[PDB]
Formats: structure tokens, C-alpha cells, sequence
């Protein structure tokens, strides 16, 4: 199945869990985006005071994600695989903005995207949408559109905390090797060098100048408030 | 002001001093008009 | 004085000031955003310091647990 | 109520000898205004590269006992 | 509806003159050294309780958006 | 009547439910435009605080829709079915006006409009109009003219809260069927699985543990005050 | 006067149980100010998309008989 | 090895001294950008009065460093030295992404970087990115795509003053 | 300020929140300026 | 404002009214903050 054109396809969800499916909320596509593009942002802190050289930076926040893509829907007639419609392109929209723009009013907000095609998985919010029509039958069918997209990046609160896993506030393990000293590995571990009477005092080392290479030892946090 | 009693210290961001003049044009408004509300 | 100037020591090109506390000049790490003094007839004087400091990815303030601005 | 008899405010480039209780002159104005005139205030401002001054001119005519509030219990 | 801290002393003889209950009400409370919290109807009056349980942490670097203190 | 060159039209109203119609408020074009074009946007709040990697994005509120075309104006005597005028464009773009433009005195405003062509209805208002005269007589009589147009959108608020069904403040119901516990059916209803004793006590259940695949629930909604 | 010690303000996301009268726990802000602190006003604001609460901590040490007015004829 | 042609590298690092080396946090190009630029910012105190003709413009202080380049990534199999792999550029796009943007949890915010090729040394962080995908396999698998990047400078505080030798003293 | 009685209710135009955060700017340095001159 | 009280004159730059009405602004939100303190 390497052989096969895979389609890009768009479901709906209900849940910020998304394990519950809007029932008759998945589009597929007929015919794929050309490109897609991502964005990214990282901001920072720049105050400095008057007379100096430099700035002293400090990480601040990093902004939400964006992605863009867009469109082409056609039934005309030239593509190989596809049929002509009695009305042409009118039922391919509105099943699209059932999915990515109508509000639900069972969850009061419009609906949890995802998006999947090949490689690439994303979920979010839709932010903009423009649709131009371009060709028409002599009745005033519509058989050819374009349209271009903007996707906003979603991440639910209790998932934020387990990526960045946080971690002087947790307990830590070590096994010493030859060539340690206390004094080196409380600074790697603390960031400073003075608690290496408090690590020796937790592990009931009496001679901790000298360490033998198979040793276990705790490290224990330091107290708040 | 004809005083130095309403003088605010002068604090700027660096954003990138245009906000700094138009704060400064509302602190004098406001006291002119609460020494107004004062006369006979 | 009809120069049509203010009459200083130097150039006005660049502006110098230092803090002492206690005797000492507090350390040249710090950052002084901004200086104010003030005088006036029967009142108290004053002065204020603009210091940067704190930061979000160490959850602390460095200055502030310093002892050179501690009240008294 | 003499001393009050011409107020106000001049701002320019600083210099550490302006003291309230001392005197400049002031020329430039219109002759309304124009002399010499007792400062009662000052306020120095350093910032962004320059130090500038406030110098403050003649006095308010209220009385402490008039203006300031709590004195009594 | 209320509920009232008791107190110790008792007055033989008391005179509110030409004042409200609310106001004659915080006059008397601040000199037994007590606080006055009223909500949805009812009026508690009780001694500054610090010995309970924290509802919740706010963190710095994790969930504060604006922030400010001051010692004097 | 497939073979048709349909045209488009515009109809002034005199209400808000677009039933009462203006007398002589109706616009016939001579020639369609070439395409049109919608726009759509959504809001959300973006605010979070210093030191973390993402924020929840949420749902604020949806903006107002646009529509946008152009016209042409014409009456030199080169397109099969029509006549030249003694007088060219005058009265053509005299009644375009008074139908999209002009202020009426008995509704303090001007008209509501709906905008039909083959697939397309829309109701709003006129926001924009620009137009440039190019060809003209010896005597300065024009016949030829172009028009940009943008129109936005009307939604009556007793219609607003039909379409969006907002929905713990009804009442439900549901038949069970074989696989269903009470718990996990009261966290697909409520967000909670903790409210199961106040479900089967409504329902006189008392063997909740087992339920028979035959039975309808009621699920009441939670008590507001 | 100790419950004045130290003041200030707190603001988060918005949740129905910060009351007057209620602890919180402070983390973060310096050993100045870091510990357990006494909820003495909150201020809840709902609107465009979001929910917020300033929570307000530390007493201020004016009585009511010195900074109230009218309460006399 | 004059004759050696070298390509650029990117190191992640855990400390503001630039010695703690993150594992597996090496990032080597397979081609080079074609140029790369810098900016330089100077600010001055320009407050004049009126009837003058001039002013002594005063010293404020000097603004970070800025520098910018972009980068190409393909595994289409014209390129002398490489080889076509199964998945294309997916894994080369990921590795990029944990050295220069991930979120490290050990210090609580990005890494620390260094940009070494030839006579350029450049430590500090990223800002700005933007990354567009351009050729796929059938089955969805890219195989080309092209980024624009933008780095902030950093120097530690103890070093500006020892940089800065500040001599009536 | 570290006092919510001093806070303001916030109502935005839809002209289409950025002259919210100047406004609340200003309410800051008046009621600063207020503050000082009850000092001795 | 409910009172004339509390209007101040208008005074515009030839600087070539934008900022004309976000110092008005600026006046009204204070007086409102001014007054709410008084209530008990």
C-alpha cells in the first residue's frame, strides 16, 4: 500500500480528551494541498538599564502554534476517479463547514479538530476561512471554489504538566564512580557547593573525603516556606 | 504643575517612550480638574 | 552668566551616579533603571530606586534577599 | 501672602547646586514674570541617559493647621 | 442572619446617638479586636483565623499573572 | 429550463423576518459578475502566564460574515438582447440605488436586503459602494459604468437562539442497551461519573449494578439555586 | 498593626472558592515574601472568554473612626 | 585538510557558562546556508531645547545582536554522499526541533546554544522560526522542506563587567 | 496597586483591547500621585 | 459624567483629535474610582 495517493482527511471530536466522535463530522478531501508551512515563537525579556553593553535575557513564554493550507474543489469533469454531480460542488462545502465551522450547541462552541494526512497530525481550532467561487453553470450552479485556511494549536492543562515534567524540589539517585567527590556533585545537583554536610549527614557517611566507587546515595530536597 | 509635589517617576519598557507622554497629559488633566471642584 | 549655556564641570555627553550603602558601592551587577530625589520647604526628603530584577525560570528574586536594601 | 504673589515651575539640564532656599534668575518670559525669583522646591530625575531638574518658585499661601489632616485624634 | 463571636465584658450602660447600625456596629467590633465578613445574607463576626488549612498554592513561574507586595 | 442563463436579483424588505416587502424594491442585473467571495473569522483568548510552554485556548465569540462583487454597467449596443436607451445608464443606476442605498422615512433606516442567485441567498446590509463613471456622449450622457460592493450579514435574535439549540439544564433520555453501567453512562451526560446514586433513585432502581437491556432512563437536569 | 506587615495582590484563573477569610499558600516570590498568607478581598471578573480572580492579602492597619467620613453630623 | 569542506553545527547546553553539554543535543547540517548576516543597534538620548541649532547627543547604551540564515533539507537521492532513507527527512526535522525549540524540564525553559562553522561562534537563543513542507511520497512522507531562523544573543552577567573594563576611581 | 478597591470594570468596542492596558495605566499613576501627597 | 462639574477644555495640536478622546477617557474612569471609595 506504499503505492497509494493517500488523502488528507479532517475529524470533528467532542471531548479535549478527543476519544468522542461528532457523529457524520469527518471530511475527506479530493484533492490534496499543494504545501503546508508551521510557526513558531519564543519570547523574551529584554530590559536593560542605561550605560551598559549588553542585556541581561530571561526566558519568558512560548506563544501557541499555527499552521496553514489551502484548497481546491472541482466537478467538472476531467479528473480521473470522479463523477459529475447534478449540483456540482454545493454539497462538498456545506459537509466541510459542518465539520471546521459550525456551532455545536450541544458542547456550546464550535468543534475540536484533528488533522491527518501521511506524517502529520495536528490538533486545534480554526481561526479564519476565506471561500471564493470561480466557475458557474448557466442556472448558477457552482463548480469550482478555493479555499484558504488558518488552524490554531490546542493543549489541554492536565497534558502541559506531564510534558514539561518540572522536576531542590524532587529526590534524586546517584552510584558513585571513581573519580567523584561530594563537593563537585552537590554543585551539579543543587547548583551550589555548601549543602555537602547535609548530604553526608542523610546517608551516614563519616568518611565522605574518600568514597568508594559502588556507593548508593540519596539526595534529599531542600524545604519550602 | 506649577508643583513638583505631582511629579511620577519616569519608568519605560523596551518593547522592541511614545506612551510615556500621553500617561503623563492624563495625570495633569485629572488634577486640574479635582483643584477646580474646590472653588467657591 | 550670559554664555547662553548651564555651566557644568565636563561634557554633558555621558551621565555617571553611585550607590553606597552602609559606606560601600553596592556591586556592579546590579541594574539601576532609574534614579528620583526630591527637596521641598517644610516637608521631609526623599529618593527612589528602579531596580530590574526577578526571574520566572528560577522562581526567585536575587536582590531582594540581598542584605543591602533592607530597611533600616 | 507676599511670597505667593507669583508662582510656578522651570525645567532644565541638571547641575547639584539648586537647593530649595536659594535664588535664580529668570529672563525670557515677559515682563510679567521676568527677575529674580526664591526657589522653595526641587526634584532631580535620572533616567534613559540624562539628568534633568524641576526647580519650583514661590510659596503656597495655606497654613499647615489648613491643609494637612490627621494632626488631631 | 448572623453569628457573633461572644466576648468577656459586659457594659451596664451603652449610648449610640445619631449614627447607623452599620456604622455604630464597626466601631464597637474593631475595639474587641474583631473582623466583620457578610455573605449572601448572613453577617459573621469572628477573631482573623491563620491556623487553617491552604485552599490552594499559587506559583510564580507556574500560575501567577500579575503580582504585587510591599513590606514597610 | 436547465438551458436558462439565469440573472441576479435584489429585493428590499421592510422587516426584520423579511416578509413585507418594499413596493418597486427590486433590482434585476443586465450582466452577472464573475465570481464572489465570503470571509469568516473566529476569536478566542489567548492570555497565560510567564515561565510555561502553551495555553488552552478558548472560545470567545463569531464574528460577522462578508460578501464581496462586482458590477458592470453598459448600454452601448454590442450585447445580444438589449436596446439602447435615449437616456444610457441614467435610470439604471438610479434605481440601484434607491433600492440598496437610500434612507427610508418609514423604518428611520435603509432597507433590508436578500440577494439571490441560482445557490446563493443572502440577508444584510449595504456597507460600501464606489462608483466610476467611464464612457460618455458628446453631450455627457454616460454608458458605461463599475460598481464594488460590500454587504454584510443580518441575523434576527429570535432566530439566533433557534439555530444555536443550547443544551445539567434539560431533561434526557435513554434506552439501555447491552455493555451500558449506570456510571459511565451519568459521565457521558453530567461530566461526573458521582452522581449515579441521584440517577437510579429518580428511576426506582434499586439493583443498579445490573441493568436489563430493555429499559428507558430519564436523566433530570441539576437544580440551579 | 502585625496584620499589615506585609500586603499586596495575587492574580489567577478563576475558581469559586477564594473567599475573605481563607489561606492561601504563596511560592515563588522570594524569601521576603514566600509562606502562608490571609485572603482579606476578592475581585472575580468574567468576560471575553475568560474568568479571573484578584485575590487580596494583609490587613490595613487605618481604623474606621480615622478614615471614614461623614460619619457625623 | 584545508581541502575538507565543513559544515555547520549546533550544540544544546545546560548552563549559562556554556560547559554542561545536554546528551544527544548535536545538530550537523547536510547542506550549508548560502550567507548569513548580523545587526547592530546603538541608542542615544537626543532631548534638545527650542531656539537652538543643535544638541550634544548623549550615550543611552547598546542593544543585543541579531543573527539570521536559512537551511534546506532533502532526501531525494541527487546529492553525492547521502542516501535515500525510509522515512525521508521525519527524523532529521525532529532532531533539529529537540536541540533548538523543545522545552527542557531539568532547567525549566530552552536550551542554551552555540553556533560553531569556520570563523563564526555565536552563543544564545532562538526566537523565530518557520518551517514549510514542499515534496511528499504518495503515501504522505516528505522528502523536502526549507527554514528560516532567528538567534538572540546572550551574555552572562559576570561577563559584561569583566568585558566592560570600567576604570577617579 | 495592591488594593482591589481600586480596580475598574472592564468593557472593550468591537471597532473592527489594546487601549485597555493604557487606560489601566493611567488609573495607576493618579491614584500613586494621591497617595504621596499625605505624606510628611 | 452626570455633572458638568468634571469637564475640562478642550485644547488640540496642529502636529501635520485622535488623542483627544483617549485623555477623556482616561478622566472619566478615574472619577469613577474615586467615588466607589466612599461607599460603605
Amino acid at each position: 500500500s506504499e503505492g497509494k495517493l493517500e488523502k488528507l482527511r479532517i475529524v470533528a471530536y467532542k471531548d479535549s480528551k478527543f476519544s468522542d466522535e461528532v457523529e457524520n463530522g469527518e471530511f475527506i478531501t479530493l484533492l490534496n494541498p499543494e504545501k503546508y508551512k508551521f510557526q513558531y515563537r519564543v519570547e523574551q525579556n529584554e530590559d536593560q538599564a542605561s550605560g551598559t553593553s549588553s542585556a541581561p535575557i530571561r526566558f519568558n513564554k512560548i506563544l501557541p502554534q499555527t499552521l496553514e493550507f489551502d484548497f481546491l474543489f472541482d466537478r467538472t469533469g476531467v479528473i480521473a476517479g470522479y463523477e459529475v454531480t447534478e449540483d456540482g460542488i454545493i454539497n462538498d462545502i456545506d459537509h466541510f463547514k459542518k465539520v471546521v465551522y459550525d456551532y455545536n450547541g450541544e458542547k456550546h462552541k464550535p468543534n475540536y479538530l484533528m488533522i491527518t494526512w501521511g506524517s502529520l497530525l495536528f490538533k486545534g481550532y480554526l481561526k479564519e476561512m476565506d471561500i471564493e467561487y470561480k466557475l458557474f453553470r448557466p442556472d448558477g450552479t457552482p463548480i469550482r471554489a478555493m479555499a484558504t485556511t488558518k488552524i490554531g494549536e490546542f493543549v489541554e492543562e492536565e497534558l502541559r504538566t506531564a510534558q514539561e515534567n518540572n522536576q531542590p524540589d524532587m529526590s534524586h539517585y546517584r552510584t558513585v564512580k571513581e573519580g567523584d567527590t561530594l563537593p563537585l556533585m552537590t554543585y551539579r545537583i543543587y547548583g551550589d557547593s555548601k549543602y555537602y554536610l547535609e548530604v553526608a549527614k542523610a546517608n551516614g557517611l563519616t568518611n565522605f573525603r574518600r568514597l568508594k566507587t559502588g556507593t548508593e546515595l540519596i539526595f534529599p530536597p531542600l524545604q519550602k516556606q | 504643575p506649577i508643583e513638583i509635589k505631582e511629579l511620577h517617576i519616569k519608568i519605560t519598557v523596551d518593547d522592541s517612550e511614545d506612551k510615556q507622554q500621553l500617561v503623563a497629559q492624563c495625570v495633569e488633566q485629572v488634577l486640574d480638574v479635582l483643584k477646580s471642584q474646590k472653588e467657591r | 552668566n550670559n554664555s547662553g549655556t548651564i555651566e557644568t564641570s565636563q561634557s554633558v555627553d555621558r551621565v555617571t551616579h553611585k550607590i553606597l550603602i552602609d559606606g560601600s558601592e553596592i556591586p556592579g551587577t546590579y541594574q539601576v533603571k532609574s534614579i528620583q530625589v526630591t527637596k521641598e520647604v517644610n516637608r521631609i526628603p526623599t529618593a527612589r530606586l528602579v531596580i530590574l530584577d526577578g526571574d520566572a525560570a528560577e522562581r526567585d528574586f536575587k536582590v531582594s534577599n540581598s542584605d543591602h536594601f533592607v530597611p533600616g | 501672602q507676599q511670597l505667593a504673589k507669583t508662582r510656578g515651575r522651570i525645567k532644565f539640564q541638571g547641575i547639584p547646586t539648586v537647593k530649595p532656599g536659594v535664588n535664580l534668575l529668570l529672563e525670557g518670559v515677559g515682563d510679567r514674570f521676568n527677575g529674580k525669583v526664591f526657589i522653595t522646591g526641587v526634584n532631580h530625575q535620572i533616567s534613559e541617559g540624562n539628568w534633568t531638574v524641576d526647580a519650583q518658585f514661590g510659596l503656597n499661601p495655606e497654613w499647615f493647621s489648613e491643609s494637612e489632616s490627621n494632626i488631631h485624634t | 442572619e448572623a453569628d457573633v463571636a461572644s466576648t468577656e465584658n459586659q457594659h451596664t450602660e451603652l449610648v449610640q446617638y445619631d449614627v447607623t447600625d452599620w456604622d455604630f456596629m464597626m466601631l464597637r467590633l474593631q475595639a474587641n479586636g474583631l473582623l466583620c465578613l457578610v455573605d449572601d445574607g448572613k453577617v459573621s463576626i469572628q477573631k482573623p483565623d491563620l491556623s487553617s488549612e491552604a485552599l490552594e498554592t499559587v506559583t510564580f513561574g507556574a500560575t501567577i499573572l500579575e503580582f504585587d507586595a510591599e513590606m514597610d
